[PDB]
């Protein structure tokens, strides 16, 4: 329903979930006293009903569309709306588009927040579909480049990121130091009334993980004046080079290009969340 | 093998008097802090040159938040022409098995963690000086972790003194004290920094249901010999509940629904339980000696396991 | 496909093969023949919504 | 995009050598390999 | 003559692209308000009286 | 905590829609007091500390400015409202720190629950119930 | 529309007011449009006859409209208890004259 490895080639982030039933109770315990607790129950309801026009998956660029009125350029946020409502197995995705976003728009206000619920999930060598679903398969740790895709005619899969979503830290403070770069996924939250924001972010660096909450201080802490957790994020993987290559592209979902950050050679190794109050 | 270990390489220049060789030598299993993980490095990058601020030597204090920016890797080959480190934020070993040294005078025990401290001995502050380079070295201790939360405890609460005795430790019966030493006033200010944040943040609406409760604490070391040992001689919440007698506001706002205490807790554990962690550095090494024994003493290799 | 598990071995073999049907026009037919038990009693079940 | 099996047998050789970068202008399809890519195979 | 303000100030950082949440300032001349004068009206030489 | 003066709900958990009996209770209470004994007093000269130091200091330079508008209405009004129920020779303030760094240091270790264990589950379900065995991994 | 005959029984324009007219009293409830009853599980037998949006979708070619209803996909289950909605995942080819 939400995800499509049909239409997202061999090479993309998945994003696997937990289970949804869950969500309606939770969200009456964890929420601050004077918020809608019965906004989850019925924004998650409508999704049901909305996929159907449990424990799934997300792929990435899924979820790029739906955060993406919230991003700046915008240019390119529109881009991966543009090849989602296409090519998607399913009738309307871009009506669950503006429902799963609703979905979570629904999740920081109820204070059962997004991070919580995403789980990392491999990057796609392969997958096996059929009517309604698919046997998805994928690398939950190790290198990326030299997977046994299943076509012996092409063993090759490069990792694909939208410019929306890649952000980087060498450039932006000067860092022109050579060295292993590491890769995190960065949540941002945005806590008003009636005035929430949702953004994914894949960041590269060459910082420890001890050493990255101040980067997210300097950048992001124009939510944290807004805002008492304001950023949560997690490990992703290494580049293992001493020059960390990357590479700026537009590939064509089916007709639509959108500009996609390439990043080579990625080995994979999780980590999990954390949480800034 | 470049995902089991990665062999980061400090160079050795050229121009070394053989005595200046063979303190390199000497120093087979030791702490070197890398400010990347490059393959390629010089001795220059590593040493206490590379370490110094614009025109201000740091201290003690500050010595600390210049290791966590950087990256602890571990000497394992002294080769004549370079050194072979590898970094203990990435992996270990293929196998997982690295030989520290113990530069304490405190042993270790099979199963303690490893946070690593600079020089704070008297006596202790040894530094491998190479003349024919110009270069010293500052080679950091390591020890077992509830003395690494107690020595940089004692810096902290020292450094608040001077903003308007506490040097003397006990380890296993050892009487051991570190060098008392004056500090910089900007350094000590991101310490102060890092307690307000964290010690506000663990303040919930929670907590004065339970500050309601410190009069049957009082009420409870009478009886246990437990309490009585857990709170201190050196106690503030048996000196503030014979001067203050709390009360909790009686009704909460929806408090049906939601659990005052519950999050009271979650708020505790990231902010006041993530504390140690946030002054000095991390334990990111233990020690599991396979059939020595259970004690590995001073000055002696010990066998080393990742741990989170 | 070599992946192991369970501190066993598995051993996964697969054999990618094609299929066209080369007859222009209805080449098969499948009638029914006999009634074995119909599964569902017939019975009188109200709905509720 | 460019068949590599054909390169097995050249039909002459190139006597110049220039670094051929700065006229990437002059070309259709154009690569440059640091070693080997996996897409050689 | 302090307008009345329940803070004092705060100190935060904002990233260009990720705004959320969005607001506006307020303006002050770059002159010294020494050169900005108290207001005037002048009252007619004469009324229609 | 609230057995040493509990609440309706609390002894109730929803994981992947199936309910939990934390009751299941008299051993229990008796078993887990040593950590409500240190939860309760790791909070209490925690809160204690911060309530003596705040007014001690009140720096003057930008830690006093940065400080009570991030504490408007969040810990100067909830200072007030202890301070309330409470109040404001030699105080042993500064030897205190060491001795509650050490202990909530220490609990931070044992409270922290760090997995030793990850699961890729590789031809099999994607859940594994209770009694069935699961594939284990923990290096990449 | 009841402006018009009925292509089954033409000289009347419906056998109901009731059910056939577009917002009708059946319409409201049994149209998988209006999404009335979709969340219990048990299964709603007309469901395939008000649905607007089905009829509509389907081709009208009959050659090969006979081969897919060998194998069309039955909406309920032959594993439930009272009787259900087809889950997502499971499929049974079963053939259907409706």
């Amino acid at each position: 329903d939400l995800c499509q490895p049909n239409a997202e080639r061999a090479g993309a982030l998945l994003l696997a979930l937990r289970h949804p039933t869950d969500l309606p109770h939770l969200a009456r315990h964890r929420a601050p006293p004077g918020r809608q607790t019965e906004r989850l129950a019925e924004a998650w309801g409508q999704l049901l009903e909305a996929s159907a026009l449990r424990a799934g998956l997300v792929s990435f660029n899924f979820l790029v569309a739906a955060c993406a009125a919230a991003y700046d350029a915008r240019d390119a946020a529109e881009a991966v709306r543009a090849h989602i409502t296409t090519n998607y197995g399913g009738t309307r995705a871009g009506a669950r588009l503006d429902r799963f976003s609703e979905c979570l728009r629904a999740m920081v206000h109820t204070h059962v927040f997004p991070h919580e619920v995403m789980r990392f999930f491999g990057g796609l060598v392969s997958w096996v579909t059929q009517d309604e679903l698919a046997s998805v398969t994928a690398v939950c740790s190790g290198p990326q480049e030299a997977t046994h895709t299943g076509h012996p005619g092409r063993p090759r899969s490069a990792v694909t990121i939208p410019a929306c979503a890649f952000v980087d830290l060498d450039a932006e403070l000067c860092l022109g130091g050579p060295g292993a770069a590491f890769l995190y996924l960065v949540f941002t939250y945005r806590q008003c009334r009636d005035q929430e924001l949702c953004c994914v972010y894949v960041v590269k660096s060459q910082l420890p993980p001890r050493g990255l909450e101040a980067a997210l201080e300097r950048l992001f802490g124009r939510l944290r004046i807004t805002n008492c957790t304001y950023a949560a994020f997690a490990e992703l993987g290494v580049m293992p080079d001493d020059s960390p290559r990357c590479l700026h592209r537009t590939e064509r979902f089916g007709a639509v290009g959108v500009p996609v950050v390439i990043l080579e050679g990625v080995v994979w190794r999780p980590g999990g969340w954390r949480a800034c109050a | 093998m470049i995902t089991d270990c990665f062999e980061a390489d400090i160079a050795i220049p050229s121009g070394i008097s053989r005595p200046d060789a063979a303190a390199l030598q000497r120093c087979e299993g030791r702490v070197v802090f890398l400010p990347t993980i490059r393959r390629q490095l010089a001795l220059a990058d590593v040493a206490h040159e590379s370490f110094v601020s614009g025109g201000v030597s740091p201290d003690t204090l500050g010595l600390l938040l210049a290791y966590r920016r950087r990256f602890p890797a571990v000497i394992t080959r002294v080769l004549p022409t370079r050194i072979v480190a590898c970094p203990v934020d990435l992996g270990l070993t293929h196998a997982g098995t690295v030989n520290l040294r113990n530069t304490s005078p405190v042993d270790l025990c099979n199963g303690d963690p490893v946070s690593l401290v600079p020089p704070v001995f008297e006596g202790q502050a040894t530094d491998v000086r190479l003349e024919s380079l110009d270069l010293t070295l500052r080679f950091p201790v390591p020890l077992p972790t509830p003395l690494a939360r107690e020595i940089v405890a004692r810096l902290v609460a020292r450094g608040i003194r001077d903003l308007n005795d506490l040097n003397v430790l006990y380890y296993n019966g050892a009487r051991l004290s570190l060098v008392a030493d004056v500090q910089q006033l900007a350094s000590v200010n991101t310490e102060l920094r890092s307690l307000v944040l964290n010690m506000v943040y663990s303040i919930t609406e929670g907590t004065t249901l339970i500050l309601t409760l410190i009069p049957r604490l009082l009420a409870l070391s009478a009886q246990d010999g437990y309490v009585n040992a857990l709170l201190q001689m050196q106690s503030v919440t048996r000196e503030a509940a014979q001067l203050i007698h709390p009360e909790a506001p009686m009704l909460m706002q929806d408090g049906e629904r939601r659990l005052p205490l519950y999050e009271a807790l979650v708020a505790w554990l990231a902010h006041a339980g993530q504390l140690g962690d946030i002054l000095a550095l991390a334990p990111a090494v233990r020690v599991c000696t396979f059939d020595g024994a259970a004690v590995v003493q001073s000055g002696d290799m010990a066998p080393v396991i990742r741990y989170p | 496909a070599r992946h192991e598990t369970g501190g066993g071995v598995n051993f996964t073999l697969t054999q990618p093969r094609g299929n066209v049907d080369l007859g222009v026009g209805y080449t098969a037919v499948a009638a029914t023949a006999t009634v074995r038990n119909p599964v569902t009693d017939m019975g009188n079940l109200p709905q509720n919504f | 995009g460019y068949r590599y099996a054909a390169a097995m047998v050249p039909t002459g050789s190139i006597l110049s050598t220039i670094e051929v970068a700065s006229h990437r202008r002059l070309f259709d399809f154009f690569a440059r390999v640091r070693s080997d890519e996996n897409s050689l195979y | 003559m302090d307008p009345y303000y329940p803070f004092d100030a705060l100190d935060v950082w904002e990233h260009r692209r990720f705004i959320v949440a969005d607001s506006r300032s307020f303006i002050t001349p770059e002159f010294p308000r020494d050169f900005w004068m108290l207001p005037v009206f002048n009252i007619p030489r004469e009324t229609a009286a | 905590i609230r057995d040493l003066n509990e609440l309706p709900d609390l002894n109730v958990l929803y994981y992947n829609g199936a309910r939990l009996s934390l009751v299941a209770l008299a051993s229990v209470n008796t078993e887990l007091r040593s950590l409500v004994l240190n939860m309760v007093y790791s909070i209490t000269e925690g809160t204690t500390l911060i309530l003596t130091l705040i007014p001690r200091l009140l720096a003057l330079g930008y830690v006093n400015a940065l400080l009570q508008m991030q504490s408007v209405t969040r810990e100067a009004a909830q200072l007030i409202h202890p301070e309330a129920p409470m109040l404001m020779r030699r105080l042993p303030l500064y030897e205190a720190l060491v001795a509650w760094l050490a202990h909530a240091g220490q609990l931070g270790d044992i409270l922290a629950l760090a997995p030793a264990v990850r699961v890729c589950t590789f031809d099999g379900a994607a859940v594994v119930q209770s009694g069935d065995m699961a594939p284990v991994i923990r290096y990449p | 529309d009841h402006g018009q005959s009925d292509p089954a029984r033409p000289f009347a324009a419906t056998a109901n007011p009731w059910a056939s007219q577009r917002f009708s009293y059946g319409d409201l409830l049994y149209n998988g449009a209006y999404h009335l009853n979709g969340a219990s599980p048990v299964l709603s037998p007309c469901f395939k006859f008000f649905t607007a949006a089905d009829i509509t979708a389907k081709h009208r070619c009959l050659e090969r409209l006979i081969v897919e209803t060998g194998s069309a996909v039955s909406t309920a289950t032959a594993a439930s208890d009272v009787q259900f909605k087809r889950p997502p995942g499971c499929r049974e080819l079963v053939e259907d004259p409706c």
